C-alpha cells in the first residue's frame, strides 16, 4: 500500500512492517526491470539512530521457499562513499544513490522480502519494510 | 516515571512519549536522560534543578523554539549536550550560562545563522563543536576562541560557505600553539582568495566533495600555498555530483603544500597515473581507501613515503613495488581474488594482507619479501596458503597469524622450523589434521598458541608439545578430541589458561593437569564428562575456575569419591548451582554418601 | 610344478627358479608361462609340444643362444612372444617357422645387426614389431615386407642409424597403401640425403632425442620436404644431450611438409616465440606435455588451429586466445596456481580445466567464454569457484563436473537454473551445506547427481528432488545423514540406483521408496540400522540388491516380523551369509519365531 | 654397506631392503650436501618389470618420528621426460639423471627412508633400497 511500481516484467510494491511503523520515503527511476536495470534511488526520512553503523538484515522467499539470511553492510564507519553516513538522530537525510544490476536469470513467480535496517552501534532497528515483487 | 527505565536508578530512557515538560518523579542520582522527539516547545527557568548528578542530556526534534534565561541552572556536571533540530533560530545572549563542564555541544540544523552571534564564550572546557547543517555563510573564525583554550575539532560540514579571505583563519595566524582541526567538507567553495592560507597551521582539513569544476579545483587547491597540514583527506562522494574527468595536472598546487598524511577517498573516474605524480615525492604516509585502482605499476624511486595503505580498494593483480623506505605495508579487504607477487622491500616491517582472497603459493622465502626486519606477518581470512619452505630468511617475525584460510602441506614437515623468536601463532579454524608431531617444532619462544577447528588422527590428542615450554595460553576448543594420550602437558610448567571446551571426551582424568604448577583456569564443559578418574587431589590447587557445565556426570553413585569432592571443593567450579545428574533420578546436586 | 600356479590350471607363474628346460609336469590347457630370468641355454626341438592351447609366452633375460630347427614345432594359438635379452646373435633361416598366429613379436637387445637377414617373411599375422637397441645400422626396410600385410608400427629406437637414402622407404614409395607407423627415436641422425622423402606417408613418427646440434637440425629437418605425416612427435629427454639454444627459425623446413596434429614434448630452453611461427597456420590439432612454457600471449588470427592441448605444462598466467577455429581447448595438470580470464572462442565445444589450481571468481557468463555452443565443462580438482551467475548465456551445456573444487554460494540462490538440458551434473566432495529447497531448480532433464562429501541442515534429507523426474542415477552416499524427511522421492519414478550406505541412519522405513517404481538397487549398508519401520510388503518387487552389511540390525525379538522377512525374502540380500546381530545373544541369523 | 659417500655435512649410506633382494646400482656427483645442491645421479640395472608405469613409495623417518607416506610418479606413460620410462624386463638399464634442489632448512639428527619403486601397472616391487642419512 505504501508505493508500487510496474515495470516492463515485473511489479515492486512496499508496506511498512507490523512491529515497526517508524516513516521513510522511497522511491526509484525507472521502475526496476527484473531484466537488468541501470538508475537511481531517492530517499528521504528523518533517522531515529545514528546511521554510522548502517546494515540491513534481509529475510528472502521465493516461492515460498526460505533462503538463508542476508547481511548487507552500507556503512561501517572509516571513509564510508555515501554522504548520508554522516547523518544523525532527529537530521532530515534527502538523497539520490545510483545502481545497475546485469546478467542473472530470475525464477518466475513471487518473491517477498523483509528487510529490516540495524545500527550496528547499538543493535536497534530504524525501520522494517515489507517487499512484495511478482516477476513475469 | 511516564517512561522506561534501562537500569535501577540509571539510564532512565524516556524517548518519544507525549510529554510537554521534563518530568518531575524523576529520581535523583540518574545520570543518563533521553528526551527525544517529545513535543517540547520551551525550556524553562530551573526545570533541571534537582538533577545535580547528569551527565549525557539528549534533546533531539523536540521542538525547542526559546529559551529561558536560567534553563540549565543546576546542571553541574553535564558533559555532552545534544540540541539537534530544534528550530533555535537566534540564541539570545546568557544562554549556555549554568552550564559549566560542557565538553561536547552539538547544534545540527538549529537554523543558526553566523559563529560571532553564538553566546558560547565562557564555556572554557569545551572539547567539539559541531555547527554542521546550519545555514552559515563565513568561514571567519570568532575573537572569543582565544578563550576556549581546549578546543580541538570544528566541524562547518554542509554549509553555505562559498569563499575564504585573507582575514578568516586570522585567529590562527596570531595563534601558531592552537591545535585545531577543521572541516568544511560539502560547501560550494569556488574563490579562495589569494593568500589566504600563508603560517597557517592546521591538524586536519577535510575537503571532501567540495568541487564540481576540474579548472575550478585545479586553481582553488593551487592557492593553498603556505599551508603545513598533517592529513589532507580528498575524495568525494557516490551520491553527489562530482568531477567527470581527473587528471594528476589537478594536483598542481599541492606541489608547494607541506602535506604529512595524505589520503585519498573515493573518486568517480581514476587513472592510475594520479598516484604517480612528481610532487607527492615528500608525503610521508600515502593510503588510499575506496578508490578503484586497477594496476599500482611502478612509481619512481625517490619517493619518501614510509607507508601505504589500500583498503577496500578493487584490484586485478598485486602490485609491484621497490620503494627502499617504505614500511608498513597494508592491503586489506581487497574486493578481488589476487594471488601474491615477488617484492623487494628492504625497509619493511609490518605486513597485512588479512580479509583479500590473496592465495599465496610459494612460501615464507627472504625471497619473496626482501626485508630482514618483518616483525608482524598476518595472512588471516585469506583463500588457500601452501607452505614450501620453513622462514629460511624471515627470523625476527613475531606476530604471525594464518586464520581461516586453507593452510596446505604444513604437516607434511617441520614448519615454522626457523621462527625461533616467536611470541603469537594462530592456526585457528585452518583444516589441519594433526597427524606428525614434530609440527611445532622450533617454536622455542612461543606464548599463545590458538587451534580451534582442527582435527587429530585417532581423534587423540598426541604429544606435540615439547620444546614449546614457555606456552602460557593455550586453546584447544571445539576439536572433537575423544581422549588424551598420556604424558601430555607433562612439561608446559607456566600454561595459565588451558581452553578443552565443545570436546566429545568420555570422561576425565586428573594424572594429567599433575604439573601444570601455574594453572588458573580449566573449562573443560560442553564435552560430556561422567566421572573423574584417579586420585582427585593431584589436580594444582592453583585452579580458581573450572567449567562443568552442559556436562553429563552419572551421580548414580558412580565414583562416590568425585561425586562429594564436586559438591565440597565448589568454591572454584562454575555455576555450582544449576549442576543437573544425568543418569535416573535427574534434577539432583547431593548424593547421599558423605565423606 | 617346480613353480608357482596364480590361477588353477591357468596362468602358471614360472619365473626365476633355477630351471635348464620347459618343466614337463606343467598342465595342457595352460595359457600364460612366464620363464623368465631362468639359466636355459638352447631351445630344443619339439619341447614345447603339448601346450597347444598357450598364448602369451615369455622367455626374458634366458640366456638362449641358439635356437634348433623345430624349436617352436606345437605352438598353434602364440599371440605374444617376447625374447628381450637373450644373446641370439644370428636367426638362422627357418626359426619362427611353426608359429602361424603371431602377433606381437619382442627382440629387444638380441645383438641384431640389419633387419634383412631376419626370416619373418612368412609370419602373414604380425601386427607390431619391435627391435629397439640391436645394434642396427639402416633403416632400409626390406621387401619381404609386401607379404606381412597387416603389419601397422615398427620401432627402430636406440639402434646406431646414421644417415638416410632415397632408396630406403624405397618399399613406402612403391606400396601408396601400408599404413606403416615408424619410430627413430635416439638415433644420431646426421645426413638425411636430398630428396630422401618424396611421396612417402606415415601415419606416425617420432624423432625425440636425435640431434644435439642447432644447424644440423636446422637442415635435416630441411630435408624433409615432400612426406605427409598424421603426427609429428618432437622433443628431447631430461637424461640426455640436447640443444642449448632453441629459435624459431629451427622450424624451417617444416614450411613445406603436411603436418596434421604437431606434437611438441619436452624442451631444455624454450621461447614462447616457437609456436607463433608462421608455418604452423596449417597445423590442425596442436599440443604441448612438458615444455615449460610461461605466457601465451598472443598468436596470429589465420592459424587453423582445430584442437589444442597443454598438459603438465608450466603455466604463471592464464593465456589469452581469439582462435576463431579453435574448438576442444584442453589444459590440464598445470604445475601452478592460475585464475581464469575472459577469452572469445567463438567456435569452443570442450573445455576441461581439471587438476589445476584453477580458481574461477566469477562464474557462468557468456562474457567468460564467447561461444554460444559449448557443450562439455569440467573444473575438477580444481581450487575455489564463486558462483555469480545461472548459465545465463550456456544453455547447451550436457556435461558438468564440479568435483573436490571448494564450490562456495551456491546454496545462496537457484545456480543452475538456466541449464535446462543438462545430462550428468556431479558436485561431489564439494563442502556444501545443503540449506535450500530450490538448489536444483531448473534442471529438468538431469539423469545422474553425485553428492558424496556434502552435508545438510539438521542432517536431515530435505525436499530437494522437486521437478527433477528423469533422474535416473542418485547418489547420495557418505553424507553424515540421521534421518530422511516425509515425502522425498515421491517422484523420481525411474531411479534405479539409491545408493546411502556410510550414513548415520538409526532405523530403516518402508514408506519411503513406495513410489520407486523402477528401482533394482538399494545400497544401504554401513549405516547402523536396527530395524525396517513399516509395513514390508510396500518396497518395489523390483529390488534386486540390497545391501545390510556392517548394520547393528537386533534380533532381540525386536520386530518379530521384520526379523522374519529378513531371513525370507533373502534371495535379494547381499550375503545374506553372516548377518549378526548386535543384542545379546549376537552370532545368530534366524528368530525362533516363525510366521 | 652397499653404498656411502660423506659430502661436507652429510653421510649418505644405503644397503638393500630385507624381503626384496633385487641387484641396482646408483651413486651421485657429487656427494649430496642437504645444504642445496645441483649434479647427477647415475643409474644402471636390469629392470624386473616394465619401468613404463614407475613410482616410488617413500617411508621417511626423522629421528624416530615417522612423517607420513609420500607417493613420488617418475613415470606416467604419456610422452615422459626421461629416456629410461621405455625400458622393458630383461633390458640393461644405464643413465644419469640431472637434479638440482636448495632453500630449505633440515633439522640435525638421524634420519631413515625405505624407498621401494613399484610398477604401477601391475603394482609389483622393483626393488627396495634401506637408506640413512646422518646430518651434521
Ligand atoms: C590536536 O587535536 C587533535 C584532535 O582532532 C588530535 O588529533 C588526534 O591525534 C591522535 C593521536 O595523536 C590520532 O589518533 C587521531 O587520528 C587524531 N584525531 C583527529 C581526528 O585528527 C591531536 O592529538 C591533538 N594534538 C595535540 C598536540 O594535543
Ligand atoms: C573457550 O573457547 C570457547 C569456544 O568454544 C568459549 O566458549 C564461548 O563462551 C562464551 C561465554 O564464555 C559464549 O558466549 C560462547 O557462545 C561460547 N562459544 C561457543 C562456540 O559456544 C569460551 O569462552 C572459552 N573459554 C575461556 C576460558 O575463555
Ligand atoms: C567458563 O567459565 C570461565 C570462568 O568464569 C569463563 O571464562 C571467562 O570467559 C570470558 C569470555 O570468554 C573471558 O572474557 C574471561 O576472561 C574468562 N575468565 C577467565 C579468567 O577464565 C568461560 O568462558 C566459561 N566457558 C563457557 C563455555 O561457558
Ligand atoms: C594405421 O596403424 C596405426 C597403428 O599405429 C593406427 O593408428 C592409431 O589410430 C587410432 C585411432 O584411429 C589412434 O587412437 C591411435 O593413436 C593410433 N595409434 C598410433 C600409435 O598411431 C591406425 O588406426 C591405422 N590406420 C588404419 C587405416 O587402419
Ligand atoms: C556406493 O558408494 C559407496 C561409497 O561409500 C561404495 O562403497 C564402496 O564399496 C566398494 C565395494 O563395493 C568398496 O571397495 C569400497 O571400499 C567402498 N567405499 C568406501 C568408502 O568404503 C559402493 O560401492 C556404492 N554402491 C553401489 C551400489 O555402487
Ligand atoms: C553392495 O552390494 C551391491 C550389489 O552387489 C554392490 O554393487 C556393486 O558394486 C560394484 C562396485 O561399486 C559396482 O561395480 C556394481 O555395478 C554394483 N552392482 C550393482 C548392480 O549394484 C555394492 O557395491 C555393495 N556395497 C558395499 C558398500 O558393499
Ligand atoms: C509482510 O506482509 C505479509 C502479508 O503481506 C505478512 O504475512 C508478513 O508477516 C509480513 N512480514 C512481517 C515481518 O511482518
Ligand atoms: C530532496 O532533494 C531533492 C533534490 O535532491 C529535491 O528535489 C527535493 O525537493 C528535496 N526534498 C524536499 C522535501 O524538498
Ligand atoms: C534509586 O531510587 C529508588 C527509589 O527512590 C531507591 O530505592 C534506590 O535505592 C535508588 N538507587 C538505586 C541504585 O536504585
Ligand atoms: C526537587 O525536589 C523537591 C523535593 O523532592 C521538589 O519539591 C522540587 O519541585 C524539585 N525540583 C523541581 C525543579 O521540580
Ligand atoms: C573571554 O571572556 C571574557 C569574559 O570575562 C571577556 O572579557 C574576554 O574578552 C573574552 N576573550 C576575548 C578574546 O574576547
Ligand atoms: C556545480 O553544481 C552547481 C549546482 O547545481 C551547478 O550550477 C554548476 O553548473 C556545477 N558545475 C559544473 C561545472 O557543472
Ligand atoms: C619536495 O618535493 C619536490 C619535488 O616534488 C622536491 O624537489 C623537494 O626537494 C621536496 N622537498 C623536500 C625533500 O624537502
Ligand atoms: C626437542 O625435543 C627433543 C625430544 O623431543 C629433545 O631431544 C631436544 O633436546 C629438544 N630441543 C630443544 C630442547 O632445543
Ligand atoms: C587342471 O588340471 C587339474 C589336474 O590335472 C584338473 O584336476 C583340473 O580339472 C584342470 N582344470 C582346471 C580348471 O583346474
Ligand atoms: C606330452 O605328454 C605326454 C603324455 O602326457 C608325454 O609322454 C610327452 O613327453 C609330452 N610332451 C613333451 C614334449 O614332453
Ligand atoms: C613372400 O613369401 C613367399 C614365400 O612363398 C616368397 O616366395 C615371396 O618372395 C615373398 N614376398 C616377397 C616380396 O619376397
Ligand atoms: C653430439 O654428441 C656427440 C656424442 O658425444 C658429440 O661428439 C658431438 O660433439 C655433439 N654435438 C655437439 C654440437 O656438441
Ligand atoms: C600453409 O601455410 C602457409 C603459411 O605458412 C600458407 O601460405 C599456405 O596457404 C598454407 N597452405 C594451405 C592453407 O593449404
Ligand atoms: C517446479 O516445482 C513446483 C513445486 O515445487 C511446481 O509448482 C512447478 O510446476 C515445477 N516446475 C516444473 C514442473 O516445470
Ligand atoms: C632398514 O634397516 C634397518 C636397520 O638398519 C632395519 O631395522 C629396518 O627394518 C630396515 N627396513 C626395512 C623396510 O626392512
Ligand atoms: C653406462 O654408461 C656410461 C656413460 O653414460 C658409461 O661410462 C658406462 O661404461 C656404462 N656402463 C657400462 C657397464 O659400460
Amino acid at each position: 500500500q505504501q508505493w508500487f511500481c510496474n515495470s516492463s516484467d515485473a511489479i515492486i510494491s512496499y508496506s511498512y512492517c507490523d512491529h515497526l511503523k517508524f516513516p521513510i520515503s522511497i522511491s526509484s527511476e525507472p521502475c526496476i526491470r527484473l531484466r537488468g536495470t541501470n538508475g537511481f534511488v531517492h530517499v528521504e526520512f528523518i533517522p531515529r539512530g545514528n546511521l554510522k553503523y548502517l546494515y540491513f538484515n534481509l529475510f528472502i522467499s521465493v516461492n515460498s521457499i526460505e533462503l538463508p539470511k542476508r547481511k548487507e553492510v552500507l556503512c561501517h564507519g572509516h571513509d564510508d562513499d555515501y554522504s548520508f553516513c554522516r547523518a544523525l538522530k532527529g537530521e532530515t537525510v534527502n538523497t539520490s544513490i545510483p545502481f545497475s544490476f546485469e546478467g542473472i536469470l530470475f525464477p518466475k513467480g513471487h518473491y517477498r522480502c523483509v528487510a529490516e535496517a540495524i545500527a550496528g552501534d547499538t543493535e536497534e532497528k530504524l525501520f522494517c519494510l515489507n517487499f512484495t515483487i511478482i516477476h513475469r | 516515571n511516564p517512561c522506561i527505565e534501562v537500569v535501577p536508578n540509571i539510564t532512565y530512557q524516556c524517548m518519544d512519549q507525549k510529554l510537554s515538560k521534563v518530568p518531575d518523579d524523576i529520581p535523583s542520582s540518574t545520570k543518563n536522560i533521553d528526551l527525544s522527539f517529545n513535543p517540547l516547545k520551551i525550556l524553562k527557568s530551573y526545570s533541571f534543578s534537582n538533577f545535580s548528578e547528569l551527565q549525557w542530556l539528549d534533546l533531539s526534534r523536540c521542538e525547542i523554539e526559546t529559551i529561558e534565561d536560567k534553563a540549565w541552572h543546576g546542571l553541574h556536571h553535564l558533559s555532552n549536550l545534544i540540541l539537534t533540530g530544534n528550530p533555535i533560530q537566534s540564541f539570545s545572549p546568557g544562554s549556555f550560562s549554568g552550564l559549566t563542564s560542557l565538553e561536547n555541544l552539538v547544534a545540527v540544523e538549529t537554523k543558526l545563522a553566523s559563529l560571532e552571534s553564538f553566546p558560547i564564550g565562557q564555556l572554557i572546557t569545551l572539547k567539539k563543536l559541531n555547527v554542521a547543517h546550519n545555514f552559515i555563510h563565513s568561514c571567519k573564525l570568532p575573537a572569543y576562541f582565544s578563550n576556549l583554550t581546549n578546543l580541538v575539532h570544528v566541524d562547518l560540514s554542509y554549509n553555505y560557505i562559498q569563499t575564504i579571505t585573507v582575514n578568516d583563519l586570522q585567529f590562527l595566524r596570531e595563534n601558531p600553539q592552537v591545535n585545531l582541526s577543521l572541516d568544511m567538507s560539502l560547501n560550494p567553495i569556488d574563490f579562495i582568495q589569494d593568500q589566504a592560507f600563508q603560517g597557517i597551521k592546521l591538524h586536519e582539513l577535510t575537503l571532501r566533495g567540495n568541487f564540481n569544476s576540474s579548472n575550478i579545483m585545479k586553481t582553488c587547491l593551487q592557492n593553498l600555498a603556505g599551508l603545513h597540514v598533517h592529513r589532507l583527506i580528498l575524495g568525494e562522494f557516490k551520491d553527489e555530483r562530482n568531477l567527470e574527468i581527473f587528471e594528476p595536472s589537478i594536483m598542481e598546487g599541492l606541489c608547494d603544500v607541506t602535506i604529512d598524511e595524505f589520503r585519498l577517498t573515493y573518486t568517480n573516474d581514476f587513472s592510475d597515473d594520479i598516484v604517480k605524480f612528481h610532487c607527492l615525492a615528500n608525503v610521508s604516509a600515502m593510503s588510499l581507501a575506496g578508490v578503484s585502482i586497477k594496476y599500482l605499476e611502478d612509481v619512481p624511486k625517490h619517493f619518501k613515503w614510509q607507508s601505504l595503505s589500500i583498503i577496500r580498494c578493487q584490484l586485478k593483480q598485486f602490485p609491484t613495488l621497490d620503494l627502499p623506505f617504505l614500511k608498513s605495508l597494508t592491503l586489506t579487504m581487497n574486493k578481488g581474488s589476487i594471488s601474491f607477487k615477488k617484492v623487494a622491500l628492504p625497509s619493511l616491517s609490518y605486513l597485512d594482507l588479512s580479509r583479500n582472497a590473496l592465495s599465496f603459493s610459494g612460501c615464507c622465502s627472504y625471497s619473496d619479501l626482501g626485508t630482514n626486519s618483518l616483525r608482524h606477518l598476518d595472512l588471516s581470512f585469506n583463500g588457500a596458503i601452501i607452505m614450501s619452505a620453513n622462514f629460511m630468511g624471515l627470523e625476527e617475525l613475531q606476530h604471525l597469524d594464518f586464520q581461516h584460510s586453507t593452510l596446505k602441506r604444513v604437516t607434511e614437515f617441520s614448519a615454522f622450523l626457523s621462527l625461533e623468536k616467536l611470541l603469537y601463532l594462530d592456526i585457528s579454524y585452518t583444516n589441519t589434521k594433526i597427524d606428525f608431531d614434530g609440527i611445532f617444532l622450533g617454536l622455542t619462544s612461543l606464548n599463545t598458541l590458538k587451534m580451534a577447528g582442527n582435527s587429530f588422527k585417532d581423534n587423540t590428542l598426541s604429544n606435540v608439545f615439547a620444546n614449546t615450554t614457555n606456552l602460557t595460553f593455550l586453546d584447544l576448543s571445539k576439536c572433537q578430541l575423544e581422549q588424551i594420550s598420556w604424558g601430555v602437558f607433562d612439561t608446559l610448567h607456566r600454561l595459565q589458561l588451558l581452553n578443552m571446551s565443545h570436546n566429545n571426551l568420555l570422561f576425565l582424568d586428573s594424572s594429567h593437569y599433575n604439573q601444570l604448577y601455574s594453572l588458573s583456569t580449566l573449562d573443560c564443559s560442553f564435552n560430556r564428562i561422567e566421572t573423574s578418574k584417579g586420585i582427585l587431589q593431584h589436580f594444582p590447587k592453583s585452579l580458581a575456575f573450572f567449567n562443568l557445565t552442559n556436562n553429563s556426570v552419572a551421580c548414580i553413585c558412580e565414583h562416590q569419591k568425585f561425586l562429594q569432592w564436586v559438591k565440597e571443593q565448589k568454591q572454584f567450579l562454575v555455576n555450582v548451582e544449576q549442576m543437573t545428574c544425568a543418569t535416573p533420578v535427574e534434577m539432583n546436586t547431593s548424593l547421599v554418601l558423605d565423606f
